[PDB]
């Protein structure tokens, strides 16, 4: 039955030969399309989607001709208002090369902007080769730099397409030998950060495009339309490897350097810009008798006559479409620029465990995202084995749980608690989804039935045998690249329709996976999201969709960490004994990087108890340990360790390592709940310095003992030092005209605690690229600020991928601190104000009285 | 309620960030507009002085027969010697104009049509193009030091 799919755009190509190619797991690609803010990726796709279809209903307006983009990607009204993707949207193609080959490949469409951080790793997490698409104007800025770094973290393939040409030719009015100048530096940059791997266009890594007027290509596609039938087809393969680089041509031959009394263009510029410039400037400017006739003699290009009455931007993007045809020059580098066999067993032990492939009949499936559609749940799920059938009820475990039950199936090797049943299957269309009955290996989905075992993401798989499931492994829960640092707190109007605001939460907490959303033990609800952006868009979701109540929200805040400045002194039924001091500089950073070491030497955190003597040989060698406290490292939780600095002549180590599992344990609830104001800890070195052993005692309800007082112990070994409040900082990258600098730095010294860093000369155009970091608390409005002191030749966003906590300015246990009731606190008061305020929230100043007894306390005042 | 007690008071919320960010800056009635974010930093050079160059405005650029081919091959378009036409510049500036200048139905660009239409917006700074280039630089360098 047909159902509500009579309404779906039919495909030149028929699907059902689409689906054919999944049966084969060698012919299916995942690609998803990433980039910067407004590169051209969600009008990229575009035209892979008009390509690929052969008429669109309810069009027909500018976008015919070219005036207004159709956001097919983009289809939520929030979406259209604001003008960017905000969710991550996707399309399936079959998409064939150069070489007549076709495949199924599964397009991703990622939202630009960093506040949707949280969605392109998604993607990164789905993808096996990303498409890079960038401004040619602000070339490589931080967030492609990151977005290059973070590809290669992850296990994907790469391919550049470098976009908005067009604005070299028209905006900046470059000429081509400049203008491939500005080319060659972006592709220069590129390869500094993709380490050994190469880019260039003659080894189909890269694409020029210019979406918005409608193409994309390839130096081997341009060849292969308008210079392949000139030369011998044996010439072919060495000619298009000389249109790159400091080769020059004069009469048949290529030279290196340039022929003395010609014109000394290199052969890029030569053979295909110079054509670009100048399809550019007849179109625009040329009559169209002559016209007509050169893209008819030179591009084998037939001018309808509607044509020649076109408005000129409609009339540029109709020629340039019918001489570049398709993108197939883009589809080949996808095709060419992968070789799976390197990197999906390296991908998959990345996203999970490494291990032994899965059992080819067990079904393993990686469910990656929730989404709502036609207002019901969906999930975005990647099949890696078996193959899923409509209603094959299978075993859905949130990601949350998969490093618990990972561990006890290695426990069971020395039923299944959740389960559900598939409804339906779809595959992205854009605008639509089309219903499928089965998803093979390698395929990417839309899944109903599975919604309801899981909040952010989980792991898919069907028991099959009783034998294979002491095999397979469990998808490790997402890395979302940027952590929540903007904190909203919020409480409904009525507090009789709190439940419905509660309902509403968890939906976003399905839907906004960056989000982290949390309630108070006190009362109110906090929303932690990564800029403004990220929460006025869920708000507006929550308030007009999943709720649709009154809502009251406070200003702008932060989740603060708190630390401490200095090394501390000793202090002490039982009581356990413990100092803290400020980890070092350079390991803090390491950590926040997820790794420890450097230089070829190094350590993933997730094993790194699990490899000891590796650990104890970069503990002393890299970071300069003495010998005995490498060894004695016992564990590491959000940037703290916790060493084992007790003497073996005082507590017998056998005795210790029974109560050890403990002792982390409670080492692990202080760090998630810091003294001063409950804050997480952060950037802390506890050394347990000793331990009592009071024997005549139940272990059992001995080592329940352990564990608060552990956690009352680290506190008093913080608070006896000098403790601090860490703030985080964003960091912005604000692109803004040369002269306009001014007004940048002005905007700049109104913010407190906000520097200018590394200024960078964005190259062949007149605005500079300027690296900063600002307060999150001191960041509202600035954005907004900065657009309208500017208006509009200045913009910024900023990001928190990096993880930067400095210091709370001012003491924080100064009780005797000048906070005014109305205005904002001064400088040396920002510390207490900000942990006094945040405790008033949390409830209940903060000191080392309520931990010491009265007498040992008076004793200490006295020393 | 959220009392004066609880609240962290660091920067105070202008009101141009409550048609911004509706939703998030308290701005409260239902019916207000979500606006479009932004648009990329535009940068149109209308150099004013014949070929394309590279605008002094303009940050500089880094950087600056064994195998042979048919002697007559050339590239797409050598035979049409000029990449600029006379009425390249006007075209140009033609196509970067708003709604009602911008378009012709497919007739030629003629120096007279941007004529009438570059005094027209000059007589009229309140939108278009006028603003652009210099004239933002000097209104917008000022008109910050005026309100501070
Ligand atoms: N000159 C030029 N402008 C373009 C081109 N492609 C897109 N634009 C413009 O830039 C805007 C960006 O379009 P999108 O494709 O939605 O960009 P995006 O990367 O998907 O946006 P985000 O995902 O939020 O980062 C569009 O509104 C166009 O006006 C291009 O190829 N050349
Ligand atoms: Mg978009």
């Amino acid at each position: 039955f047909t159902q509500l799919k009579k309404n779906i755009p039919k495909t030149r190509y028929n699907r059902d030969y689409m689906l054919s190619m999944a049966n084969i797991p060698e012919r299916i690609i995942n690609v998803g399309v990433i980039g910067p803010l407004h590169s051209g990726k969600t009008s990229l796709m575009d035209l892979l989607v008009i390509d690929s279809h052969k008429r669109i209903p309810d069009m027909s307006k500018n976008v015919e001709l070219g005036w207004k983009p159709l956001r097919y990607l983009d289809n939520l009204k929030q979406e259209i208002d604001r003008g960017l993707s905000i969710k991550l949207n996707g399309s399936t193609l079959l998409c064939t090369d150069l070489e007549s080959k076709s495949r199924m490949i599964n397009f991703l469409d990622a939202p630009g902007h960093v506040n949707f951080m949280d969605e392109t790793a998604v993607a990164l997490a789905a993808s096996d080769l990303v498409l890079i698409v960038i401004d040619v104007v602000e070339g490589v800025t931080f967030v492609v730099e990151q977005l290059i770094k973070q590809s290669i973290k992850n296990n994907v393939a790469m391919c550049f397409v470098i976009n908005k040409l067009d604005r070299l030719i028209l905006d900046l009015k470059l000429p081509p030998m400049d203008a491939y100048l500005k080319l060659n530096h972006i592709i220069a940059n590129i390869n500094s950060f993709t380490k050994g791997n190469v880019f260039s266009p003659i080894d189909n890594n890269i694409i020029f495009a210019s979406t918005k007027l409608g193409f994309t290509f390839t130096i081997k596609e341009f060849v292969s339309y308008y210079y392949a039938h000139s030369i011998p087809s044996s010439k072919i393969d060495d000619f298009t490897t000389r249109l790159w680089g400091s080769v020059y041509y004069h009469k048949g031959n290529f030279r290196t350097k340039p022929f003395e009394n010609v014109e000394k263009y290199p052969t890029f510029v030569e053979f295909i810009l110079i054509p670009l410039y100048k399809i550019f400037s007849y179109a625009l400017s040329m009559e169209k008798d002559k016209l007509k006739n050169l893209l008819r003699s030179n591009f084998r290009v037939n001018l309808s006559q509607e044509a020649l009455q076109y408005d000129p931007q409609p009339f540029l993007k109709h020629v340039l479409q019918l001489i570049f045809r398709q993108q197939t020059g883009l589809v080949d580098a996808i095709t060419r620029c992968y070789q799976p066999f390197e990197l999906f067993d390296n991908k998959t032990a990345h996203l999970s465990i490494p291990g032994k492939s899965t059992p080819e009949g067990t079904l393993w499936a990686h469910v990656l995202k929730t989404v709502d559609y036609g207002g019901a749940e969906w999930s975005l799920v990647r099949i890696y084995s078996g193959l899923l059938k409509r209603g094959d009820t299978v075993r859905i475990l949130d990601t949350s749980q998969s490093e618990s039950r990972q561990k006890r199936q290695l426990h069971d090797i020395s039923d299944e608690t959740p389960s559900c049943e598939v409804e339906e299957i779809g595959l992205l269309g854009g605008r639509y989804v089309y219903p499928v009955h089965e998803a093979h290996k390698g395929q990417i989905v839309l899944i109903k039935g599975i919604s309801s075992a899981y909040i952010k993401s989980a792991t898919l798989y069907s028991v099959k045998s009783k034998e294979d499931m002491k095999q397979l492994k469990f998808f490790k829960p997402l890395d979302y690249i940027t952590e929540a640092v903007f904190k909203i707190v919020l409480q409904p109007l009525l507090p009789r329709e709190l439940p419905k605001l509660l309902d509403a939460l968890n939906k976003i907490s399905k839907y906004y996976p960056g989000v982290i959303i949390k309630v108070e033990e006190s009362g109110e609800h906090v929303i932690l999201g990564n800029g403004e952006l990220y929460m006025d868009c869920l708000l507006y979701d929550l308030r007009a969709s999943y709720a649709k109540i009154e809502i009251k929200i406070s200003d702008p805040l932060t989740v603060f960490s708190e630390s401490c400045s200095n090394e501390s002194f000793a202090s002490i039924g039982l009581s356990i004994s413990v100092a803290a001091e400020p980890m070092d500089s350079k390991m803090i950073q390491d950590l926040s990087r997820n790794t420890l070491g450097k230089g070829q030497n190094c350590l993933d955190i997730d094993g790194i108890m699990d490899n000891p003597r590796k650990l104890s040989k970069i503990l002393r060698t890299e970071y300069g340990w003495d010998s005995l406290a490498s060894r004695n490292v016992w564990s590491f939780y959000n940037g703290n360790v916790l060493i084992n600095d007790t003497l073996p002549d005082e507590i017998s180590p056998e005795l210790l390592s029974k109560y050890k599992e403990q002792i982390i344990q409670g080492f692990y609830w202080a760090v998630k709940e810091g003294p001063l104001a409950e804050e997480p800890i952060y950037g802390v070195q506890y050394k347990l310095l000793s331990i009592s052993v009071p024997s005549d005692v139940n272990i059992d309800v001995m080592k329940s003992q352990i564990i608060p007082l552990m956690k009352k112990a680290c506190y008093v070994g913080l608070l006896t030092a000098i403790p601090i409040l860490l703030e985080p900082i964003y960091e912005v990258d604000i692109t803004v005209h040369a002269p306009l600098l001014p007004i940048v730095e002005e905007l700049m010294k109104k913010r407190r605690g906000s520097r200018i860093y590394k200024t960078i000369k964005v190259a062949g155009t007149p605005l500079l690229e300027v690296r900063g970091q600002v307060p999150v608390i001191e960041s509202a409005g600035f954005e907004t600020d900065l657009r309208l002191s500017t208006n509009g030749l200045g913009m910024c966003q900023l990001y928190f991928w990096h993880k930067i906590w400095r210091k709370v300015p001012g003491d924080v246990l100064d009780k005797d601190a000048f906070i005014p009731k109305l205005k904002p606190a001064p400088i040396n008061s920002l510390s207490r104000d900000f942990v006094m305020k945040t405790r008033r929230r949390k409830g209940i100043g903060p000191t080392l009285e309520k931990y010491i007894s009265a007498e040992l306390y008076a004793q200490l005042r006295e020393n | 309620f959220n009392s004066i007690d609880r609240v962290i008071f660091r920067v105070p919320i202008r009101s141009e960030y409550k048609v911004a960010f509706p939703h998030l800056y308290n701005s409260r009635p239902r019916s207000v507009r979500i606006p479009w974010y932004n648009n990329p930093v535009s940068c149109i050079i209308q150099n004013d002085e014949p070929a394309l160059f590279f605008d002094p405005s303009l940050n500089p650029i880094p950087h600056f027969g064994d195998f042979t081919l048919p002697e007559d091959f050339a590239p797409l378009l050598a035979e049409e010697e000029e990449l600029i036409l006379p009425n390249t510049k006007d075209a140009m500036s033609l196509y970067h104009s708003p709604f009602p200048f911008n378009r012709t139905k497919g007739k030629m660009v003629r120096a007279q049509d941007v004529a009438l239409a570059k005094k027209w917006f000059l007589q009229h700074p309140d939108e278009e193009y006028p603003v652009k280039v210099k004239v933002s630089y000097q209104k917008l360098l000022k008109n910050y030091v005026l309100n501070e």
